[PDB]
C-alpha cells in the first residue's frame, strides 16, 4: 500500500469468477494488526482478560445503480481455516443483500470453553475466523465504473467486559523528554 | 445510631427462536452516525443465559486510580558546582509517556491529586571511600507560582513560613500527601488549541495553561566529605476522578514534552495479502 | 415496507431487500408428525439447530441462450454438513423445505424467470423403451441443464424444454407452488414446502420427494454494458426434520 | 461517624468493611470506586430522532 | 435378587446375570448444562438417542502373563456412529458416560481384575525430557498395553506397570471411582461417569476427559482344561450429550 | 446493635453386648466398590466412651492455609553483566518439591492467594571492601500476560502507570499484599491431559495452562562502588481454599518442572520374610 | 459492623474474639479456618442401591 488511505478499503469488481473470496482475517481483537489500532482494540490493550460478543458492520460505496449479494459467515476455532464458500457456509453466516440500506451488520457470537479469553490470545484461547464471498457477483449498468469498494466497523455488544489493568506495549521512550 | 449502612451485571442473552416477518433488524444506515444495537439473538436462534459478568475494573475511577511515576531528578550533597546540589522541576504531566498517554484520552479531567516520593541516596565512585555518615534528611518545597525560588542549596527562601514542605529520613516510609482539586478553571485541560495574546501570537497549545508551580528539594544539612548522589521520584495518583469529551488514543510516538509535534505513522502493520490468515 | 424480508433458520440468517411475498406449499406449515398418524415405534430423533439452517448450493451462470436447470431432492443436499451424515445413518426419514433463490440485475437488465417445486417429478428418457442409470437426473448438488432441440442420447433423459421432461404443457407448471422473478420488480423467489407423501416417512435415498425447476420464460437481455452474465444461487434449509431407524452409515 | 458497606466478592459462592474519616478535608478520604453506573447514549444513539432497531433505519 | 441388573439406553440393551452394585462417579448422576453455568450463547444440539446409546469396543485376551490396558476417552469413541461425527462437527462438547466391562470364566478360574476410571490422566515419556506424539497413549480404539519392566523406547510412554505411567502407586488407585472384577463372584463391573472438568465444556478432540485402566492385580490361573484365554470386553454409552459451535468437519 | 454473634466431635462408642442372630456386619464385598463402615462396637463388645476429639486441623483449609516458598533468586546490584542485575520469573508453583506435592493432591482448586516477600543482602567478597553506603531500596514488579517487559535495570518499562508495583526498604518488615483468585477457567488445574493444537499437536501437559505472568525484580538506584548481591524469597499463603477430585500422592521424586516425567521406582521397602516382626 | 464468635478451647475445661474489615475486597480478609463440616459419603458409598451394613452385601 503505496497509499495509506488504501488500507480502508476493501476492492470488488463486476465479472468475478463464481464463489471468490472477499477477504480473510483472524479474530484476535486485541493482537491481530487488523484491530490493533481500531479504538476498539487500544481500550482491549490496557488489559489482560476480555469476553463478550463483538458486531462487524459492512457499509457498502458503491454506484446507487449497482446490485449484489455477499456471503458473510463466522467460522469457530478448528484445525483449519475455511478455503471455499461451501466451507465456510457450515458455520454462522448472514447473506447480506444490498438495497436502499446500504450497511448490514454480523454479530460474532461469544462461543468458548472458558468465560474469557486472552489478550496476547494462543492456540489454546483461539477464536475463529472471518471471511467473505460472493453470493451472487456485482451487476451494474452502462456508463458506471467498473470497481467499488467496502469499509468495515468493529465495535463491542453490551454484554462485553475486560479485566485485569495492564500496560500498554504500543508506546515506550528512550529518553527524558524535554 | 453510631453507624450508617450504605452489583450491576452485564446485560443476559434470551432465548431465541426461529423467525419470518418483515422487521430486519440486521439492516441499517451508518450514515445517520448512529451505532447499531443489535444483539446475537436479533441473528440467530441462542439459549437463556444468565450472566454475572461487571464492568466495575473498567470505570475510569479505576483506570486512572494507579500510581504512575512523572519525574525524576539526581541531586549531589556536596559539588562545585551551586546549580547541581538541588532540584527545581516545573510540574507538569507531559514529562512521561505512559502517564501522559493514559490522561490524553480525555480532553478535559478533574480529581484529587495524591503525591508520593521515593528517595534513595547512593556513594560515588572514588579513590578513597572510608567514612561514616549519620542517616540524612531531605526537604520538600512546594512554591505557588510568583513566589520566591531558591538560589542555593543554603538560601533564605528555604524558612517556608507560608509555602507547605515535608522533612523525611531515610529509612522510614516514602512520604505521601494530598493536594485537593486546585486550577482556576472548572476543570483542567489536556489540550488547548489557542494563543496567549488576543492578536492570536505568542506561546501556542497547551504550555500556555501550564501554572501549577514549582518543586524544589535539598538536602537539610547534609555535606559529606566524599559526594553522595540522591534521586527522588515523584508518584501522581489522581482521586475522585470525572472526564469529558473522550478522544481517540495517540498513535504516534511523542517527542516534545511541550508541543504536539510527530512524525507521520503507519495506520498499522500489513500482511501478506487480503486473504492471508495463517 | 413489505418489501423487506428477514428468516433465521438455526444459525444461518437471509435478509432480501427487494422481494415479493412469501408462498406456503398448500398452505400447510411444516410440523412434526402426530401420535396418532405414526406408524414406526421407535423414539425419533430431532436434531434441532444443527440440520434445520440455510446450505447455498453452487452457483450458475445466466446467459443469452440458457434454456433451464433442474434440481432434485434431497440428493441435492444428500453429502451436505450433518444433514447429510444423519441421512446416511438412518432408514426414515421426514422434513420440510425452505427454498430461496437469489438473482440480481441492473435497471437495465430485462428477462422472467419461473420458480416451481415439482412433487414426483417422474421423468421419461430420450430413446423411449430405453432405461436410465441414477446419474442422468441426479448427481449431487450439481445443475442438469434442459435443452431446446429434442434430446438424441439415449443414456440420458428427454430434456425438451417446452414438455419439461414430462410429457405436459411446460406452461401448465403454474398449478403447482411457484413464484416469478422479474428483473423489474424482483431479486429473489421464497416457497416453504410442507412434508407431501404418501406414507408419513420415507427413506430418502431411494425417493425423491420433490424437483426444484428454474425456466427463463423471458431471455435475458441486455446492451453496452460490462457484464456478460448474471449469476443465479440457490439455498435450502430443511424444516422440522426428524429421522428413525439407525443402521449402520451408507 | 462510621459508616458500613459491602464489599466485592462472587456472585453466588462478613462481606462488611467499617470506615472512618480522620481528617476534616474530603480531599483527604480515600477512593470512591465502588460506583458503577453507566450509560453509552450518548455516544451510541445521539440522533435527535428515536430510531427503532426493527424498523428500518430510512423510510 | 438384587445380582441381575439390566441397563437400557437408546435402542440397545444390556443385560447381566451375574454382577455386583452400581458406583456413581461421585454421587452425581450425568444431567444437561444449566442457565446458570452455561457461557456460549447459541443453542446447543441434544441429539438424544442417536449418541445416548452403548458401543462395545473391540475385545482383547487375558493370557497368564498380561499386565493391564487402558483406554482414553472420547478419542476411543472419536470414530464411533453418529457420536463420532457430531464431534468431527462440533467446536465445544459435553457428556456424561457409562462403562460396562465382561469378563466371565468357569468356577474353576481365578483372577482379580481392578477397574478404575482416572480423570486427567496425565502420562510422562520414557525417556524423561524427550516428547511423545499424539499416537503413544491413544490411536483410535485400540488398547494400550502396560510393561511389567521399565520402558526404554523415547518414542513411547513408560509402561512401568507398577507406577502405573503417573509417578503414583499402582495400589492408590482405589481413590478414583472403581470395581473390582473377581472371577469368585463378579463377571461384570459398571461404572456412571458424571461429566467433571475446570471449564463447562471443551473441546474433545483436544481434551482426553478421562482414563480406563484395567490391571490384573491376581493374574489368571487355570489346569487341565481347553480353554486357553479369557477375553475381556468394554462398552460405553455417552449421557445427556449436547454439542455447540457448528464449524466445518475435522 | 453494632455487634452480630456469630464444636463437631468425632463419633462416640456405644456399649454393646454379647450376640448370636444371623446378621453378619463382619462378613461384606470390596467387589461393590463400597468401602465397609463397620466399627468395633460390631465385632466385639465395648464399654461407652464419649469422645471429644474433633478433626479441626485436617480441613483443607488449614492443610494448605501454610505460607511455603516457591522461588529464590540473586541479583547484583552492579555487574558487567546486565541481565545479571535483575530477575524475570514467568508465575508457576512447580519449581519447589514441597509445595509442588501438596497442591497436587487435588484436580482442582479454587482459592485466594497472599504473597509475602523476604529479601536480604550482602557484601560481595572482594580485595577491597571499605565503603559506606545508605540504605538499599528495591522494586517489585509484576507484569500479567502480553505486557511490556524490562530489557534492563533502567529501562523505561520500571515506570509502572498500570502494573502494581511495591517498593520496599532494608530494615523494615518484609512486604506483604493479596491476590484474588484470578484464573480464566473456574478453578485451577494442576493437571491437564490434552494438547494445544487441535490436530493433537505441539505443547503437552500443565504447561498449556500455565499464563499468569511474569514477576521483576531490581534495586531501584542502588549502584555501590564494589558490588552488593541480593536475594528474594517468594512465599504462597492459599485462602479461602476448595478442592475437587482428590488424587493419590506421588510416589517418584521431581525431574522437571513442567512435565510429569519420572523414573520407575520400588512400591516400598523390603523385610527379611512375611513373618518377620522384630 | 464488628463480628463476634467463639474461640477455639478444651472440651470441659471470655472465650470470644472480635473482627473487624477494614479493606473494600473480600480477598483481603483473613482466612476462615473455623468451619469443620464433612461428608465421607461420596467417596465411601458411591453406590447406587444403598446397603445396609447388617445384611449381607450380596443376596
Ligand atoms: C497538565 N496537567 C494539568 C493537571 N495538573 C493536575 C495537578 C495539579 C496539582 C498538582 N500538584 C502536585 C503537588 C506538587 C507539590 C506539592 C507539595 F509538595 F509542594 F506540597 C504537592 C502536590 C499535581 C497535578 C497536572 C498537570
Ligand atoms: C500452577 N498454579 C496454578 C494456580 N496459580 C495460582 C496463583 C495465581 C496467581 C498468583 N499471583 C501471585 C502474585 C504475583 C505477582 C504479584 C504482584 F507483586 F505483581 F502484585 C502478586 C501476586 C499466584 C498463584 C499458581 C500456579
Ligand atoms: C480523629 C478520629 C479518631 C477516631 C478513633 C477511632 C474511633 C473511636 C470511636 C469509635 C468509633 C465511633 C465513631 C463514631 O461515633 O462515628
Ligand atoms: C477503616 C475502618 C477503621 C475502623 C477503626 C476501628 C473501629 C472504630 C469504630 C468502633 C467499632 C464499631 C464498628 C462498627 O460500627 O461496626
Amino acid at each position: 500500500t503505496t497509499d495509506q488511505m488504501e488500507m480502508f478499503r476493501i476492492p470488488v469488481t463486476i465479472n468475478a469468477p463464481l464463489q471468490q473470496q472477499v477477504f480473510g482475517l483472524r479474530l484476535q481483537p486485541g493482537l491481530d494488526s487488523v484491530f490493533k489500532h481500531t479504538l476498539l482494540g487500544e481500550i482491549l490493550n490496557y488489559y489482560a482478560h476480555w469476553s463478550g460478543s463483538m458486531k462487524l458492520t459492512f457499509v457498502f460505496c458503491g454506484s446507487a445503480m449497482a446490485t449484489g449479494k455477499f456471503l458473510i459467515a463466522y467460522s469457530p476455532p478448528g484445525a483449519n481455516p475455511p478455503k471455499t464458500r461451501k466451507d465456510a457456509m457450515l458455520g454462522t453466516h448472514i447473506i447480506w443483500d444490498i438495497g436502499l440500506q446500504s450497511s448490514c451488520v454480523l454479530c460474532v457470537p461469544w462461543i468458548s470453553q472458558t468465560h474469557y479469553r486472552l489478550v496476547q490470545q494462543d492456540e489454546y484461547t483461539s477464536a475463529g475466523y472471518v471471511t467473505c464471498w460472493y453470493q451472487t457477483g456485482m451487476i451494474v449498468p452502462p456508463g458506471t465504473p467498473n470497481s467499488s469498494s467496502i469499509m468495515c466497523f468493529a465495535s463491542a455488544c453490551n454484554d462485553f467486559s475486560v479485566r485485569m489493568l495492564r500496560d500498554t506495549p504500543f508506546i515506550s521512550q528512550d529518553n527524558k523528554l524535554q | 445510631g453510631d453507624v450508617e449502612e450504605a452489583v450491576v451485571h452485564v446485560a443476559d442473552t434470551m432465548r431465541s427462536g426461529p423467525s419470518n416477518s418483515a422487521s430486519v433488524p440486521a439492516l441499517t444506515a451508518v450514515e445517520t452516525g448512529h451505532t447499531s444495537q443489535v444483539t446475537p439473538s436479533d441473528t440467530m436462534q441462542t439459549r437463556h443465559v444468565k450472566n454475572y459478568h461487571s464492568r466495575s475494573e473498567s470505570t475510569v475511577e479505576n483506570f486512572l486510580g494507579r500510581s504512575a511515576c512523572v519525574y525524576m531528578e539526581e541531586y549531589k550533597t556536596t559539588d562545585n558546582d551551586v546549580n547541581k546540589k538541588f532540584v527545581a522541576w516545573p510540574i507538569n504531566t507531559k514529562q512521561m509517556v505512559q502517564m501522559r498517554r493514559k490522561l490524553e484520552m480525555f480532553t478535559y479531567l478533574r480529581f484529587d491529586m495524591e503525591v508520593t516520593f521515593v528517595i534513595t541516596s547512593r556513594q560515588d565512585p572514588g579513590t578513597t571511600l572510608a567514612q561514616d555518615m549519620p542517616v540524612l534528611t531531605h526537604q520538600i518545597m512546594y512554591v505557588p507560582p510568583g513566589g520566591p525560588i531558591p538560589a542555593k542549596v543554603d538560601d533564605y527562601a528555604w524558612q517556608t513560613s507560608t509555602n507547605p514542605s515535608i522533612f523525611w529520613t531515610e529509612g522510614n516510609a516514602p512520604a505521601r500527601m494530598s493536594i485537593p482539586f486546585i486550577s482556576i478553571g472548572n476543570a483542567y485541560s489536556n489540550f488547548y488549541d489557542g494563543w496567549s495574546n488576543f492578536d492570536q501570537r505568542g506561546s501556542y497549545g497547551y504550555n500556555t495553561l501550564n501554572n501549577l508551580g514549582h518543586i524544589y528539594v535539598r538536602h537539610v544539612s547534609g555535606s559529606s566529605p566524599h559526594p553522595i548522589t540522591s534521586t527522588i521520584r515523584v508518584y501522581f495518583k489522581p482521586k475522585h476522578t470525572r472526564a469529558w469529551v473522550p478522544r481517540p488514543p495517540r498513535l504516534c510516538q511523542y517527542k516534545k514534552a511541550f508541543s504536539v509535534d510527530f512524525t507521520p505513522t503507519p495506520i498499522t502493520d500489513t500482511r501478506k495479502d487480503i486473504n492471508t490468515v495463517t | 415496507s413489505d418489501r423487506v424480508r428477514s428468516i433465521t433458520l438455526g444459525n444461518s440468517t437471509i435478509t432480501t431487500q427487494e422481494c415479493a411475498n412469501v408462498v406456503v406449499g398448500y398452505g400447510r406449515w411444516p410440523t412434526y408428525l402426530r401420535d396418532d398418524e405414526a406408524t414406526a415405534e421407535d423414539q425419533p430423533t430431532q436434531p434441532d439447530v444443527a440440520t434445520c439452517r440455510f446450505y447455498t448450493l453452487d452457483s450458475i451462470k445466466w446467459e443469452k441462450g440458457s434454456v433451464g436447470w433442474w434440481w432434485k431432492f434431497p440428493e441435492a443436499l444428500s453429502d451436505m454438513g450433518l444433514f447429510g451424515q444423519n441421512m446416511q445413518y438412518h432408514y426414515l426419514g421426514r422434513a420440510g423445505y425452505t427454498i430461496h433463490v437469489q438473482c440480481n440485475a441492473s435497471k437495465f437488465h430485462q428477462g422472467c424467470l419461473l420458480v416451481v417445486c415439482v412433487p414426483e417429478a417422474e421423468m421419461g428418457g430420450a430413446v423411449v423403451g430405453q432405461a436410465f442409470s441414477a446419474t442422468a437426473m441426479a448427481n449431487g448438488d450439481k445443475a442438469y441443464e434442459f435443452t431446446s432441440a429434442t434430446q438424441s442420447d439415449q443414456t440420458k433423459v428427454q430434456t425438451a424444454i417446452h414438455n419439461a421432461g414430462m410429457g405436459v404443457g411446460v406452461g401448465n407448471l403454474t398449478i403447482y407452488p411457484h413464484q416469478w422473478i422479474n428483473l423489474r420488480t424482483n431479486n429473489s423467489a421464497t416457497i416453504v414446502m410442507p412434508y407431501i407423501n404418501s406414507v408419513p416417512m420415507d427413506n430418502m435415498f431411494r425417493h425423491y420427494n420433490f424437483t426444484l425447476m428454474v425456466i427463463p420464460f423471458v431471455k435475458l437481455d441486455y446492451a453496452d454494458t460490462a457484464s456478460t452474465y448474471v449469476p443465479i444461487t440457490v439455498t435450502v434449509a430443511p424444516m422440522c426434520a426428524e429421522y428413525n431407524g439407525l443402521r449402520l452409515a451408507q | 461517624g462510621a459508616q458500613v458497606s459491602t464489599q466485592k466478592t462472587g456472585a453466588h459462592e462478613i462481606i462488611h468493611y467499617t470506615n472512618i474519616n480522620y481528617y476534616k478535608d474530603a480531599a483527604s478520604n480515600s477512593a470512591n470506586r465502588q460506583d458503577f453506573t453507566q450509560d453509552p447514549s450518548k455516544f451510541t444513539e445521539p440522533v435527535k430522532d428515536v430510531m427503532i432497531k426493527s424498523l428500518p433505519a430510512l423510510n
